[PDB]
Formats: C-alpha cells, structure tokens, sequence
C-alpha cells in the first residue's frame, strides 16, 4: 500500500525520498514508481504543458510506496498505472444498491428493501472506491446477524435492540454499532463522538478509520 | 411513521471563536448574514466564487488547526430570476444570474383532465414532472332519479370556495359552508358524502392531499351519475404538489393557464456597490471577532478600518486583516499603510498559491491570503501568536526576502518567509505586527498581546459590573475592591491567562459617586528573541 | 426505574380550603422507535 | 393613548396611589422621533422604551416584537425585582434588535431620560443588558423624579 | 429665553409644523444653547437641506 | 454619563524650578 | 525586533572580597 504527495515549491525530488525513508538513495526507485522522465519535478506549470504526463510541477500529487513494495517490478507496473485511483485497488468496485437513499432511511430493518439500478445509460451502475465503502458498510449494518445464506455471522444484532429508552440500553446500542463497524478488515477502528436520547429518537455519530 | 433505523453517511465537512467574511460570490438571498458551520452547507447556501473559494481556504489553512465557525455576507444585490406567464408569478428561490438558467412549463393531459408541471435547471442536474395537478377527489351518485348533479359556489368578495351542494333535479339533498366552519380540512368532507345514503366519494391514491377547503373552484351542476367526475381546485395543488422542494415557487396574479416549456428572466447579480459601509453595519451585534473584506479596493479598507474602530468605542474589541492587489510594490504597501496607520489592523503583502481541493492549483490574490491567514489566527487559544507558525500554501507571487523582511515587517506589514525544508510547507510567517505607526508599546503594536487582552478586559468589566456597577449600596468601601480585585487576579494567575502579578501594588481611591482603581499585571506573550549563549573551560 | 426523571421544581401546588390542586411534569419511559446512526470518515 | 395612560398614572398620583407606566414607541424609531414622543409625554412616572427587535416565544418561533411588546420586557422585570433594586445593567435575553446605537448614542438617550439597549461581550459568551434606571424627566438633581 | 433656550427643542419642535422638516447631526452630540447661534437670512429650500 | 466601567500625617512641602504647571498656586 | 534566534562562541571568561589595584597602563580615563 501507498501514501499520497503533494509537491511544494522548489521542492528537491530527493527531499521527498529522504523525508519519507530516512536514506535519500531510493529517490531513483520512487521516480520508476511515478512513471517520471529525468525532469522529476519543475518550477514552472508551462513546462508541464510539453509532457504532461511524464512531468510534474508545483501542487501535483506524487505516490509515495511502502518500503516493502519499494523494489517490486510488478508494484512499481502497477503502481504505474493507478496513478492518482491506486485507492480503487484497496477498497474495490462493486455492483451499486442503493437506488435512493431518500427511501430505505424511511423504512429500516426488513425484507425488500435494496436494489441495483443504472447510471448512464446502458452501463450497469458500478460504485467504486470510497463510494464503493459507504455501501459496504451500510448494507452490511442494515442486515441482522443470522441472515445470509452463507457464511453466517454476517449482519449485526441491531434489530434486537429497541428495547426501554434508558441510558444503559442506549450504551449497548452504540456497543453493537461498534462492533458491527469494526467488524471489516477496511476500516482500522471506531469510536463514538457523541450520542442524543430522545423521547423515543435514538441518535448518535461515530467515526471510522477507513484506510488510505 | 413506524418504527425504523437510519444510516446516513454524511458528507458534511468531506472551535472558541467565530470569524466573519464579506466578499463577492454568485448565490445565496442577499443583504442578510448566515453562520456556516459545514461546508457541505456552504456549497449549497452558496454556489461559486470568491466567498466561497475563501471559505473552502478558511477551513483547510493548517493541516492541525482550523477556524471556527464563519459568518458571511454577500455584497451583491442579486434580483431572483423571475417571470409573469400565463395567470401565474414565477419566482425562483435562487437569487443571481444563474436562476436564469431555470425553465418551467405546463401542459394538460386528456386522459385525466389535469395539468402536467415540469421544472428544470442545469447546473443542479434537476429535471422532474409533477403530474395530476387537481383531481382532488371525485364524486359519483348512486340514487335513481333520473340525473343528478353538484355544485361548488365561491365567495364573490374573494374568489374562495363558499358552499358544496349536492342537487337531484331542483332537491338540494345537502350542503356544507367552506368559508371555514366543520370543513376547514377536506377529510371532514371525505366523511359527509359517503355517510350519506344516495352519495359515495373517494380520493386519487397518489399521495395524501387534505387540502384546506377554501380552495376549490367554481363550479355549478356537474353530472354525476353517468360520470365519476372530479373535483379540480387546480392552483392550490401546486403547493402540496412542490412547496417543499426544489428551486421554483408559484403565486398568483385570474386564471390558470398552459404553456410552453420557457425560461425566466431578470436574474441579475446587479452592479457592485460603490461602497460597503451600509453592509458592514449588519455584523455589529452578530459577535464576530475576526473580519476580513474580500476586496483590494482602497474604499473598502478605510471603511472597515473605520469601522472597527467605531465598534471598539462601543464595547465589542475586533480587528481586520487586509491584503492588496496582485503582487504589489513597496511603493504601493507604504502609500496604503501610511493612509491606514491606525491600530486593530494588520496588512498583508503577499499572492500565493492554493491547491484548491478540486485539483485546482488556484493562483490567489493577497486579499484572500489575509482570509487563509486569518482563519488560522481566529482557531488557535487565547493568546497565541501566528508567530512562527507554518501555512499549508503551495506557492508564492512575491518580491520579498531575507533583508526586505526586516522592512516590512519594521514598518507593520506582515509577509510569509521560505524555509526550505522540514517545516511542514516551507513557508511559515515572520511576526504579528499591526499596521499602527509606533511599535514601543505591545499591546498596540503586536496582535497576540491585544488579543489576549481584549477578552480579558472584557472579564474584569463584567465581573466588576454585577457586583459593584449594579449600585448594590455604598457600605463597601474601596478596602473590600482591594480583596476583591485581589482575589481576581489571583485567579487569572492560577488559570495561566497571565503570567504574574503583584498583589501588594493596588491602589484604591473613592468618592461615593466614583472608584478609581490602579493595578499592575506582568502579561504572557510568545518568545521572539532567543539568545543562547556559550562559555567554556577549554 | 419507572419514570426517567421529574423536574421537582416544576411541582406547583395550591390549597383552597377544603381543597387542594398540583401541577407537575415527569418525562415518560418508553421504548425506542427510531435508531438514527451518523458515520462519518477521517484521514 | 401614551398620553391617555400618562394622565391616568398622574390622576392615580393624586389619588394617593403610587403607578408608573413603561411605554414603547413604533420600528426603527430615529433619535428625534423618540425626543418627539419624551417631549409629548413630559411627567415622571412614565418610562420610555427605545428598540424594537424579536424573542424566541413558546412555539420556537423567530416572532418580530415591536417597542410596544419590548416595554413588556423590562415590566416583567422591573415586577419581578424586588423593592428598591434597580433594573440597571440586567440580562434582557433578546434574541435580535435594531440595536445599532453606541456608547455615545447611548449618552444622549440617557441623558434626555430614554432607556436603551447595549450589546456587551463576555469572554466568549454574549448577552444585551439595559444601561440606565432613568425616567422620562428632566432634572439631573433630583434623582427621586429621574431614577 | 425660557423654553427654547437649548436647540433641542427646536429640533423638536421644528417637527411639530410638520411641513418643515429638522434633523440632527450623524457627527457626534452638540445640546448648543441657542443663544449661541448666528444671524442668517432667506437661504431657498424645498429639495435641499 | 450614564453607569459604566473604564479600562502619613507629617505633610511634606517642595519649592522649585519646573517645566509645567502654572506658578503661584 | 525582528523575531530570531542569535548564537556567540564567547571570549569573556579567559569570591566576594573585593581587590584593588593602581598602577600604569595606556588606557582609560583618569583618576575614576
């Protein structure tokens, strides 16, 4: 995996490798990741102009390897080609759902909700990256624990939960958020910013760490 | 409705004090402020330019610290778009030349006896149709004389619906008053027909209307025994139909008419005023404390200047932040800051440039670096300085170096320095000098230092209010304002929001009608000069 | 653990001879109906 | 009816019974429109109200308040204290008022017995408090009649 | 002497023939004595001030 | 001037020269 | 004062009764 880049004026092409590695040599392995020519990076915007592919200047965006996919060709190839969309590799493309949000917000936990739908025209709606996550995590939510027809443990508990409206019961719900969100690989870790208990309206806000 | 769980993946934002920002940008309903706490909401009370694209820089200055929340103001006299066409005023709710963009049209549809509305404008991909406008609710009788009919007769004082009245033959077999009285909401009605034995009424299934009964239409004696005929009430659909959604808005001059599918006109953003002045006086009591005008023009920075001071004279402390023109000359900076030279202002020099989060490597005025560089001084605590801080700037328009930082800054202009690595962005800003002409004194001079003392001047004045301006009696003379005034510096000691003080060197004299009061207090400021010196024993 | 709290100062009370009149305030328990989660991201 | 409200507070005065009437004046009144009305309305026992401005009402709704309804606010208070105190430099708890006049403005007012409204900054918090106890009389010496 | 001693109240009382207008100075308090003004004649009015 | 805050027995005499204040007094 | 840092390799270092000295040299002024 990868960390993003952004050039700074000036900026020596070897303070880049140094500032993120500690030795400046592996400056000539990081432009082989970027798909550079010899001028890696440039002061002036209009010398981008001959070459804009192949040159960078002041405020591009560089990508930045991990230490252990420094030397890999194969990396280093594909690495070429996801320049600035590498996250799509990590978080996915999948087959897109969630056809109005205005709609299963309103209706909750039950059969015959979601559905595929087209964006465009004739090209089925693919939701990538990012987008791609929101889905994954809010369909996955939504669906209890016991549900699907393979590999069971899916889903979460949070239809179980609607019981007396006191402060404890409201705490057991943010419990199973937690450890319904934290159940996927993609995201590092959760925890809760606040919480509101209203007469009968439970509403509460939590952070995710989603990687890169 | 019924029980349920909720999951929004909210894209808002993709904290003490508030900042206030007056500049030029194409949205949002003018001559009244908005707080902006998100800008997710900023992008949609607003919609392009300069305000925005400050804001957008407001909140992403440093990669730790950020402004609070920001309350603008839009200095446009924007029209809303608007058109008469057929019996109906079309007003759109956006305010600007963008509205003109909008296109509404009407067409009836055979096959119901009803309108068809539709709406579109471009830029907010918005393009729906609203459909069986009317058709309220239908009627059919069941007896069997031979023809039957209804009728539906208006106020003619106000063209608003009086009675309903069922006629078999010459019979009048019922009636209901709709001035108001049983029927203010047509369920009353849906009921009182069907309850009766010759009469059945029902409602369209496409949505819960209940509109109030005053508004149906004239009509007189409909048949309804060879026909399920409808009720229309065709204007006061449209707002059950659309109010509460979209860009457009309907009102009524006559009668309702199709038409084609046309645009709007008059959306005008207008000529820029010729002064700001008469704007500027909304922020006096919205509790800003931090102002920056989006503009180079001289006017404007007398204006705000004078106002700041206006504002300080009357209990409220603020300070402006001004930059100037595209890359400007010494020439250019001394002749502004020799017209300028009065305290609570602070002037900027340089144009850098943002990479904007769009992908936009956006080249910027110095005038919006004063917003970048405001909106970092606003969020840091109490008395610090943006001395010797680092600003997340990509690139410099600049003249200015090592020996004309010594200069500027000794004659009260503020200039970012390069530093060639490490520090964050390479840049970082040399002081906090104001534009006031004689710098011995700190608290006119050095903006962190005035700025802790504003708010703590504040304290001690509505601290000593309550308990001594309120008049309570006179039985307290000036030796119980030693112990108090005592006590309360020793707080301030004890809550670091100032360095030190002597407390056996308050003087307090009185005269019934007035107390003096005379006392030291040793202030806290950022370091500045660090010398650091070395000996040896060889 | 039958009612959520009572706002003791809102308990107003007045006496008529012979007679006495209370108005009071107590927030109800009830079940939750909606569960509305916000979830937002970082870095 | 401000006049009408002045001789019945006066006719109470000579009944023996001690009143006193606060009183309001239009929007967006000018200095001299309110010296117009403190002239007309010359005897003590009688407040005049400056401002106009709105307050948060029962419903959670932004209502508009004229001078006529912000008089309200200050004989709400001036009932509530107790006897003798006065209603100098108390929150007011108003939520937005045509309230550009400053701190000279505010002497002048004062001094020619209109009571005023001022916006005051706390560290962070903000509140308006009400600057002076005075009536509409004249006499600076006789304190009695002009507080 | 007397009433109209202090030019308040004639800015007053110039809005009390309301045909005639009077207004007071943006710039600040001034509560002069009239008695202190001077002499001026027939300058022409309707649209000016 | 309306309410508001703004932010030994043994006598010793002295006669001389200054620049200010007026004489005899 | 422009804001800054200063540094100095120092030359001036090559009990509480006082010591006293008179003598001849070509420097200093007078009898003080």
């Amino acid at each position: 995996r990868f960390k993003k880049h952004v050039v700074q004026h000036e900026e020596t092409m070897q303070a880049i490798a140094q500032r993120y590695y500690g030795d400046v040599s592996y400056w000539i392995d990081l432009v082989e990741h970027n798909n550079l020519k010899y001028p890696y990076l440039v002061e002036t915007d209009e010398e981008k102009m001959k070459d804009p592919e192949r040159l960078a200047s002041t405020g591009d965006t560089l990508i930045i390897p991990i230490e252990s996919d420094l030397t890999d060709v194969s990396a280093k190839e594909i690495n070429s080609r996801d320049k600035d969309v590498l996250v799509e590799l990590a978080l996915g493309r999948d087959l897109n759902i969630t056809a109005d949000e205005k709609y299963f917000n309103e209706h909750g936990t039950s059969d015959n909700i979601l559905a595929f739908s087209t964006n465009g025209n004739g090209d089925l709606d693919t939701v990538k990256g990012i987008d791609n996550m929101k889905q994954q995590l809010q369909a996955r939510l939504l669906t209890p624990r016991g549900s699907l027809m393979l590999h069971p443990n899916y889903g979460s508990d949070l239809h179980n939960l609607f019981g007396l409206n006191i402060p404890e019961q409201a705490t057991l719900i943010e419990m199973e958020v937690l450890r319904t969100l934290t159940s996927d690989n993609r995201v590092k870790s959760a925890n809760l910013i606040d919480w509101k208990i209203q007469g009968n309206v439970y509403s509460g806000q939590f952070s995710v760490e989603i990687k890169s | 409705t019924r029980p349920h769980a909720s999951i929004e993946v909210d894209t808002s934002g993709i904290s003490e004090k508030v900042f206030c920002l007056i500049g030029q940008a194409e949205g949002g309903e003018p001559n009244t402020v908005y707080e902006l706490r998100n800008y997710s909401q900023a992008k949609r009370l607003f919609r392009s330019g300069e305000l925005l694209d400050a804001i957008e820089l407001a909140w992403g200055s440093n990669p730790n610290y950020t402004a609070g929340r920001i309350l603008a103001m839009r200095i446009e006299d924007a029209k809303p778009a608007s058109a008469e066409i057929g019996g109906l005023k079309i007003t759109s709710k956006i305010y600007g030349n963008v509205a003109n963009n909008i296109q509404v049209g009407l067409e009836k549809n055979t096959l119901s006896d009803s309108l068809r509305l539709r709406v579109i404008f471009q830029d907010d991909r918005f393009n729906e149709v609203y459909d069986n406008i009317g058709n309220i609710f239908t009627i059919k009788y069941k007896g069997e004389e031979a023809n039957a009919t209804f009728s539906v007769e208006h106020d003619e004082e106000t063209q608003k619906a009086s009675r309903l009245v069922l006629k078999v033959g010459d019979q009048e077999v019922k009636s209901y008053d709709l001035t108001g009285g049983a029927y203010d909401y047509t369920n009353a009605i849906i009921t009182d027909i069907n309850q009766l034995p010759d009469f059945e009424a029902k409602l369209s299934p496409f949505g819960d209307k209940n509109l109030e009964s005053s508004k149906l239409d004239k009509i007189e004696n409909a048949n309804i025994k060879d026909k399920a005929v409808y009720v229309k009430a065709v204007f006061g659909d449209l707002e059950k139909q659309t109010a509460y959604n979209g860009i457009v808005s309907f009102e009524q001059l006559k009668t309702i008419e199709p038409f084609e599918l046309t645009k709007l006109k008059g959306g005008t953003n207008g000529e820029p005023p010729a002064t700001w002045a008469d704007k500027l006086d909304k922020f006096a009591h919205e509790g800003g404390y931090y102002i920056v005008p989006l503009s180079s023009k001289q006017s404007v920075h007398a204006e705000v200047a004078s106002f700041v001071k206006e504002r300080s004279d009357a209990g409220e402390p603020m300070r402006a932040i001004v930059g100037g023109g595209f890359n400007e000359s010494k020439e250019q900076l001394f002749g502004r800051q020799a017209s300028l030279s009065n305290p609570r202002v602070s002037l900027v020099a340089n144009s850098g440039t943002f990479v904007m989060d769009d992908g936009r490597k956006n080249h910027v005025p110095a005038y919006m670096v004063a917003v970048a560089l405001g909106g970092l001084a606003s969020g840091l605590e109490i008395g610090e300085s943006i001395t010797f801080k680092p600003l997340r700037v990509s690139s410099l328009d600049q003249i200015y170096e090592s020996i004309d930082l010594d200069e500027l800054n000794e004659n009260g202009i503020i200039s970012i320095e390069f530093v060639r690595n490490r520090t964050n962005t390479f840049f970082r800003i040399v002081d906090d000098v104001t534009t006031f002409n004689d710098k011995s004194d700190p608290v006119k001079a050095e903006m962190a230092v005035g700025e802790a003392n504003d708010f703590l001047v504040s304290e001690l004045k509505v601290q000593l209010e309550d308990q001594f301006i309120g008049t309570r009696t006179i039985n307290t003379s000036a030796s119980i304002i030693k112990d108090f005034i005592q006590s309360y510096l020793g707080r301030k000691k004890r809550d670091n929001e100032i360095q030190d003080f002597p407390a056996e060197d308050v003087q307090v004299i009185v005269e019934g009608n007035e107390a003096r009061i005379s006392m030291t207090v040793y202030p806290i400021r950022s370091f500045k000069k660090i010398s650091v010196s070395l000996v040896y024993k060889q």
